[PDB]
């Protein structure tokens, strides 16, 4: 099971750019905090990784799919939760991208929880585009106000 | 990595990377001294007395000499 899960950290941080600085998710993310806690200490791939060019997902989802790992969570969200069907997973092998195939922002509201779907920085709200980091934001359980749903 | 950042054009293998890091040079360095070398080669317990002796005992008769001529 551990060398099995290692195996595939190693697959996931193979064609997966450096962003982690630059990575809005950078401290809150699933790929470093496994990376850092199942997967192995080094990686042997040497090469070119791939790259994905940054699809235009609206004024909320800052989208930067070289990050994105194509493990599908947001094409499953949008399409099932959101229910809006506009991303997808366009392409296959390493060539995998996914997002709206022709420019279409994610007119869907409630297609902002993406970004917490999202285990990557990869999908990262566009507002808060780099504010901050997941250490130094002081967390309170409050409640909201806009909608009555509460 | 650690296969791209020593490189060392050829090497056929992991292994004989290059591996320049300081260290003592071939043979060790000289034998350093840690012991307490004190040389007490000085003047022994006699001959210092002696001098003193000697100079009171000529200086003195010296210091007579001087008082005769001054008187
Ligand atoms: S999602 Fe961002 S922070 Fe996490 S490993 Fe990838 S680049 Fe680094
Ligand atoms: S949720 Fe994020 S990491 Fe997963 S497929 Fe979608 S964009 Fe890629």
């Amino acid at each position: 099971a551990k060398k099995a899960r290692e195996g595939v950290m190693e697959f996931l941080l193979m064609n997966h750019p450096l962003d982690c600085p630059i990575c809005d998710q950078g401290g809150e993310c699933d790929l470093q905090d496994q990376s850092m806690a199942f997967g192995s200490d080094r990686g042997r791939f040497t090469e070119m990784k791939r790259s994905v060019v940054d699809k235009n997902l609206g004024p909320l989802v800052k989208t930067v799919m070289t990050r994105c790992i194509q493990c599908t969570r947001c094409v499953r969200f949008a399409s099932e939760v959101a229910g809006v069907q506009d991303l997808g997973i366009l392409g296959r092998g390493s060539g995998e991208e996914i997002g709206t195939y022709v420019e279409k922002l994610m007119t869907s509201e409630l297609s902002g929880n993406v970004i917490d779907i999202c285990p990557v920085g990869a999908l990262t709200s566009k507002p808060f585009a780099f504010k901050a980091r997941n250490w130094e934001l002081k967390a309170t359980e409050t409640i909201d106000v806009s909608d009555a749903v509460g | 990595t650690e296969a791209m950042i020593r490189n060392k054009p050829g090497m056929a293998s992991v292994k004989d990377m290059p591996l320049l890091q300081d260290g003592p040079p071939p043979g060790g360095f000289a034998p350093v001294r840690y012991a307490r070398r004190i040389s007490n080669t000085g003047p022994s317990a006699m001959a210092m007395f002696l001098a003193v002796s000697g100079a009171f005992a000529w200086g003195m008769y010296q210091v007579g000499q001087g008082n005769k001529i001054r008187r």
